[PDB]
């Protein structure tokens, strides 16, 4: 049977023992001259396991059987040399002891249980001499002296007490159990409320200590154990000269005083020294175990570095916890600079045979063996060791090798599941790694050297595990938010443009005609005899469309062949069924698409048939496809587009050159007409006609008005005049280029941003296609190095966000299908301006990302159709509400997400679901939990770190604390008058009796004027809307549904875009747990989980009525104070100091479940996930026919 | 790296993301093998030279480490089911 | 040259044109020791 739980027990001396195997009750350990440990030490082998294999430290029978192995004058047991890796050891020491982390943690687990003044009694109840009074005896010698303590060095009286530990160690013993659940439970209801506060804490330890199992006086150690060997490693450097693990020299002088005075007891009884003695016997322990504390670090004679202790090792910094979710160095693995795979499939990938073959060296081998070449397995080994220049017949082999089986592929900071991809990688020269285009967007994929990974799998499960869920192929969409990823572009592009983009002529007016312009025969022999060209204006046509008039798309091309037209002329031609005005370049995409799509009709559909391909555009197509249309087929679309739009993107050979880095003629006009508004602001200031603030603000906001006629204009002339200019053309369609740069680059640039945020009256007119001057360099510098800040503090904190993030919902996950709930939410659709407070809709995505794959509650009618309860809506679905609004017969979208769905320690299928990026119901077991975080960061990147609002704001909010001016908030419900006029501010919410005080700093811009109208907790003045403070009198989904939004707010005004369950999600967790009034069980306040509330308070009167419901309270956590209290340990450690954590722990039982990810992580198992999960894993699969003789052997 | 060379790196992104996918083995195969657990890389090491399913290790060297780093200081750690029972964690 | 990828002709090669010339230091140290003294000859054992 394998683990289900990993349950942390105290340490017992007599189980301190019971382990150690063998009793390091001796010296030094080590040999140099001869390898040997030293006649029982800290390497003895004898006491743990053989150092070599199997054998002894002489030598015996290393025969596998008999069990049992030892010797005449040799006890070293012959089983292996890894078992050095846990045989403990132990110094059973010489009196009292203290685990540090029961007297000097946080709370003082021990100077707590008993009282012991806090601090500095137990401080100086073994140090510093000062003698504790234990016993007996009765207590007054100048004074009374109540059962309790201390007395004062030479503060006579005696002893019959002691010191040391063994003081709080026959104490801790002899100390009554229950009764203080008695003197506590009696100064829990008739108290000050001072200091009868911590009255309640004793509990906490003790009820700790009881209904747990385990005992406390081991606090102090009676055993001081002994690590293995093969984990505080003696490894030889560069010859004879050693490394220990650091940690070894300690537990060093922990011998070394553990035996100098185990001696001065066994002779000579100095009292005073004694005493100045064993003040080490604990320094000892005290550093070995948290050396670091106090104030005085161990020093090595020589240098004055730290040396780690059992406290460091663990203490992350890779310590044991932490050391597993940042690093470990695969077996398999293998980097490289990547480059393009034009040719390569998608599915495909790069990897040249130099490296390709290093990471296969195995299956090659055996391979190679089970053909007719090579003979034996480890012969062949010899054979690509040969230094270079392989044999033929070899490749053949690794090719046979690999075909089947994936790699993953990985950039330099991932991000994203996606992050990794799997590919049927291919072997191929140059040594770079080639790589597929599309993909390029997730890793964000650049070409200017940089790499990525490629990781190998070996299960025959790890590998399925890859490409049926790791394939770029299978994954197109980007859970962030429902749409493609695959998404051709940045060229691919500009080709189907190109293709698909028509021509227009002028050299001809009075063109086309309802009844024939005189005739045909005549329009057209217009055309061989000059003037009007075939493509024109025209009320009815062109001459194209009537000089051509195809049959089939094939001729229309077959035309192309011969110089006839180019593509992109509008000719007459049948297309499936009906006459068709087109280009022989639009067509042409569709028959691309369509081919290769496999129904040349159903094609033309999601096609838009007439008009300029995009990125937008075929995005859509792209989804679409995919949408009635299984992924297989999506691909190759997403396929041949990048081909036949590459090659076509080169065949109709576009360039750069200057010139066509256009520029309006009407720039000098503009920049003329603009330039004379100017000695009329300022011969208009000469006078008095303008302030210095009324002026300042006429030549700025003057430029930016011409600037803007710049944009736009050398636009205008930007379709009447060359539609085909490189630049814009991939502007307008994805290549390259957004609505801003392209100006820069032709019209000009504008005023520029100072470094204080200021912006000069004086303007940069030159524009890059022109030699920018001296000047305006200077000025127009500071925004890529301050603009360069960004990308600076930007990039470094890693995924600082996500981190946090994650720690949250890496629990969460679809562990079931409808949580059960009736339960809903009511959607957002109208947005009320906080401001002027008119309403309008909201704009087109946020809502996709809002509704996109939700789940209706409660059926709606509107327009005629209806809306069952509970579908899956699809975009089209949601598209439809939206429309339906507009035509407004809906106000909340009512649906069933996560903010709420109860399943606790996970999602309800039915509830978030769908969107497995996928678009289809979520299966069960998806890690959601992560996905979330994951995605919600991603675009951290790209947030501006300038201070409110991006990231700045994000931390404020997930993590919920009071921002900056509060923003005053309405308590209650009412009405209000302001009074007073620059001297005293502040404003009042005065309902029916009770005219709350509400106030303003002297400079605070309110808005609900002076008379208004409301309802409980709302955005009074402005600025912000405290976390806390709201919830508190409002309710918890409140806070919640203003949190998501809130932090979407400035995501949507950034770009982002991203299905806000996300959100949610993360969100769920800052509710998790309440604190508690009136209690049926546990302490007083302990914060706590919802479900454990109500599986107590759901059956503390159902089945096992009475005690008391137990209630709780609306309580906020945010990711950070979150994580923390999870009940998880091994998980609860890997932040803050993981002392604490532990400790309190360790001493109540304390168990796990390892129902989480980092949970089961940390130790390496088989996450709770997907394959890992409860319903997909515990399936074995039949044979058809091995079925019947599996049925034979069951009726006997 | 003396005759043959490199050791690639992987930190917790590529883990989460591992995670993002119910990579369930290709994360564990990711954690084991593949570095710590003396046991299975040659275990494993082994399996191909002769090409069988492989891996499958007992239980990931790291935990009972850890296990072992705690109760080198300390506090049992033991170990149970779903019937809450003893544990062999390290059956040597 | 896709995304900010670039082309070459073998041309270049031909007439060996961007050819750079590198030179990579090694170095050893030989120690004092317990077990002897680090010593540094052209002769060690099994080398054929």
């Amino acid at each position: 049977k394998e683990v289900r739980k990993v349950r942390i027990a105290l340490a017992s001396p007599e189980k301190i023992r019971s382990w150690s195997y063998g009793e390091v009750e001796k010296p030094e350990t080590i040999n140099y001259r001869t390898l040997k440990p030293e006649r029982d030490g800290l390497f003895d082998e004898r006491i743990f396991g053989p150092i070599k294999d199997y054998e002894c430290a002489c030598g015996k029978y290393k025969r596998q059987r008999f069990e049992g192995k030892v010797c005449e004058r040799c006890g070293v047991e012959v089983t292996r040399s890894i078992v050095r890796r846990y045989r403990m050891g132990h110094i059973e020491l010489a009196t009292p002891a203290a685990h540090i982390w029961f007297v000097k943690d946080v709370p003082s687990k021990i100077g707590t249980l008993l009282d012991l003044s806090a601090t500095e009694l137990e401080q100086v109840l073994y140090f510093n001499k000062y003698i504790v009074l234990d016993p007996k005896g009765a207590v007054l010698d100048g004074v009374p002296v109540e059962k309790r303590q201390l007395l004062t060095d030479e503060e006579y009286g005696g002893i019959d007490a002691r010191m040391g530990a063994e003081a709080i160690q026959e104490l801790l013993k002899e100390l009554d159990l229950e009764k203080l659940e008695r003197e506590l439970l009696e100064e829990m209801k008739h108290p000050s409320r001072a200091r009868r506060a911590k009255a309640r804490k004793r509990l906490e330890v003790v009820r700790a200590f009881l209904d747990s199992g385990n005992r406390p006086e081991w606090m102090i150690l009676e055993a001081v154990p002994v690590l293995p060997p093969d984990l505080r490693p003696m490894v030889q450097v560069d010859g004879g000269r050693f490394a220990t693990s650091d940690l070894n020299d300690l537990y060093r002088r922990l011998i070394n005083r553990n035996n100098r005075l185990k001696k001065l007891l066994a002779q000579g009884a100095p009292e005073i020294i004694i005493r100045n003695e064993k003040r080490m016997l604990q320094e000892a322990v005290d550093a070995v175990i948290d050396n670091g504390r106090r104030g005085s670090p161990v020093t090595n004679p020589g240098s004055e570095r730290p040396l780690r202790s059992l406290t460091d090792i663990l203490s992350g910094k890779q310590g044991r916890f932490r050391q597993n979710l940042l690093g470990k160095r695969v077996d398999y693995s293998g980097r490289s600079v990547i480059v393009v795979g034009p040719q390569l499939k998608l599915h495909q990938c790069g990897l040249p045979k130099r490296m390709a073959l290093e990471l296969f060296k195995p299956f090659l081998l055996k391979k190679m063996e089970e053909k007719a070449f090579a003979p034996n397995v480890k012969a062949a080994r010899r054979m690509l060791e040969r230094q270079r220049d392989i044999k033929d017949e070899v490749w053949d082999a690794l090719e046979e090798v690999i075909h089947g089986k994936v790699v993953l592929l990985n950039r330099a900071p991932t991000l994203h599941r996606l992050g990794i991809q799997a590919f049927q990688p291919v072997l191929v020269e140059g040594q770079s790694i080639q790589l597929h285009p599309l993909v390029c967007e997730a890793f964000n994929a650049d070409f200017d050297g940089d790499q990525m990974a490629v990781h190998v799998p070996l299960s025959s499960f790890a590998q399925a595990e890859a490409r049926i869920q790791m394939l770029s192929a299978h994954n197109l969409l980007s859970p962030a938010s429902g749409e493609p990823l695959a998404k051709p572009s940045r060229d691919i592009i500009l080709g189907l443009y190109y293709i698909t983009q028509v021509r227009k002529e002028k050299k001809g007016a009075g063109m086309a005609f309802a009844t024939p312009e005189e005739a045909l025969a005549a329009y057209e022999r217009g055309e061989v005899a000059l003037n009007a060209p075939i493509v024109v204006a025209g009320r009815e046509t062109s001459v194209g469309r009537l000089k051509f008039v195809f049959a089939n798309p094939d001729e229309a091309l077959l035309a192309v062949a011969h110089g006839l037209l180019d593509l992109q002329d509008v000719v007459t031609v049948r297309y499936l069924g009906r006459r068709l005005e087109t280009s022989p370049g639009r067509i042409l995409f569709a028959r691309i698409v369509g081919e290769a799509v496999g129904d040349e009709k159903v094609a033309q559909e999601l096609i838009q048939m007439d008009v300029p391909q995009e990125k937008n555009s075929l995005k859509d197509l792209v989804y679409q496809a995919f949408l009635r249309l299984g992924m297989e087929k999506t691909a190759r679309l997403l396929d041949a587009l990048k081909y036949y739009g590459f090659t076509l993107s080169t065949t109709s050979g576009i360039t750069i050159g200057i010139d066509d880095a256009v520029i309006p003629e009407e720039k000098q006009r503009y920049l003329e007409e603009a330039d004379r508004k100017l000695r009329q602001i300022e011969q208009a200031y000469e006078m008095g006609f303008l302030t210095d603030r009324e002026r300042y603000d006429q030549v700025i906001q003057l430029w930016t008005e011409t600037t803007e006629k710049v944009t736009q204009a050398v636009f205008k002339n930007f379709e009447e005049n060359y539609p085909f200019n490189p630049l814009y053309v991939m502007a307008q369609s994805g290549a390259r280029g957004n609505p801003q740069q392209i100006r820069q680059l032709c019209g000009m640039r504008g005023l520029m941003q100072k470094p204080s945020g200021e912006t000069f009256e004086v303007p940069v007119r030159s524009s890059f296609r022109e030699g920018l001057t001296v000047l305006e360099y200077f000025i127009s510098s500071h925004g890529a190095r301050k603009g360069g800040a960004d990308t600076a503090l930007r990039t470094a904190d890693s995924g600082y966000l996500t981190r946090k993030l994650v720690d949250v919902a890496h629990e969460i996950v679809v562990r079931e299908a409808d949580c059960g709930t009736t339960n809903y939410i009511s959607v957002p659709l109208f947005q009320m301006d906080e401001v002027t407070r008119t309403l309008r809709l909201r704009k087109r995505s946020d809502i996709e990302s809002g509704l996109y794959g939700r789940v209706l509650a409660r059926e709606v009618e509107a327009l005629g159709r209806r809306l069952e309860e509970g579908r899956y809506l699809s975009l089209e679905d949601v598209h439809f509400l939206i429309k339906a609004a507009e035509a407004g017969e809906v106000r909340e979208v009512p649906v069933r997400s996560p903010l709420t769905c109860q399943t606790r320690y996970g999602v309800c299928q039915k509830c978030y679901g769908y969107d497995l990026s996928m678009a289809r119901p979520v299966s069960i077991g998806e890690a959601v939990g992560v996905v979330a975080a994951e995605s919600i960061g991603e675009p951290g990147t790209q947030l501006t770190m300038r201070t409110t609002q991006g990231l700045p704001r994000v931390i404020e909010l997930f993590e919920a604390r009071r921002p900056k001016a509060k923003a005053v908030i309405s308590e209650i419900d009412g009405v209000v008058r302001i009074e007073e006029g620059e001297d005293r501010l502040s404003v009042f919410v005065e309902s029916e009796g009770f005219s709350k005080e509400y106030k303003l700093p002297k400079d605070a811009r309110l808005l609900v004027k002076d008379g208004d109208y409301v309802e409980a907790g709302q955005p009074l003045t402005r600025g912000a809307i405290d976390p806390h403070q709201l919830l508190e009198a409002k309710g918890p989904e409140a806070v919640e549904r203003y949190l998501v939004d809130e932090i979407q707010k400035v995501y949507r005004a950034q770009g982002v875009k991203l299905h806000d369950k996300h959100i949610e999600i993360v969100v769920r967790q800052m509710l998790k747990y309440v604190e508690v009034t009136d209690p049926g069980d546990s302490r007083l306040l302990e914060g706590q989980v919802l479900e454990k509330w109500d599986v107590e308070a759901l059956n503390e009167r159902l089945i096992a009525e009475g005690k008391v419901p137990v209630a709780w309270k609306p309580l906020l956590m945010g990711v950070t104070k979150s994580a923390l209290s999870t009940k998880s340990w091994l998980s609860a450690a890997s932040f803050q100091n993981t002392t604490h954590v532990l400790t309190e722990a360790a001493i109540a039982g304390k168990k796990d479940e390892l129902i989480g990810l980092k949970e089961n992580v940390i130790l390496g198992r088989l996450i709770p996930a997907g394959t890992g999960s409860d319903f997909v894993r515990f399936t074995q699969v039949v044979d058809q026919r091995t079925l019947k003789a599996i049925e034979e052997a069951r009726k006997e | 790296g003396k005759a043959q060379f490199g050791g690639q790196r992987f930190g917790e992104m590529e883990v989460w993301a591992l995670e993002a996918y119910g990579a369930a083995h290709t994360l564990q195969e990711m954690l084991t093998i593949k570095s710590d657990d003396i046991e299975g890389r040659n275990a494993a090491y082994q399996a191909i030279i002769k090409g069988e399913d492989v891996p499958e290790p007992s239980v990931p060297e790291s935990f009972r480490v850890l296990v072992k780093e705690l109760q080198a200081l300390a506090l049992d750690v033991q170990t149970l089911d779903e019937k809450d029972n003893p544990v062999d964690i390290f059956e040597g | 040259n896709f995304e900010d990828a670039i082309v070459i002709s073998e041309e270049l090669l031909k007439r060996d044109f961007y050819t750079s010339i590198h030179i990579e230091r090694y170095e050893i140290e030989a120690r004092d020791t317990k077990l002897g003294p680090e010593r540094i000859t052209r002769d060690i054992p099994h080398l054929s």
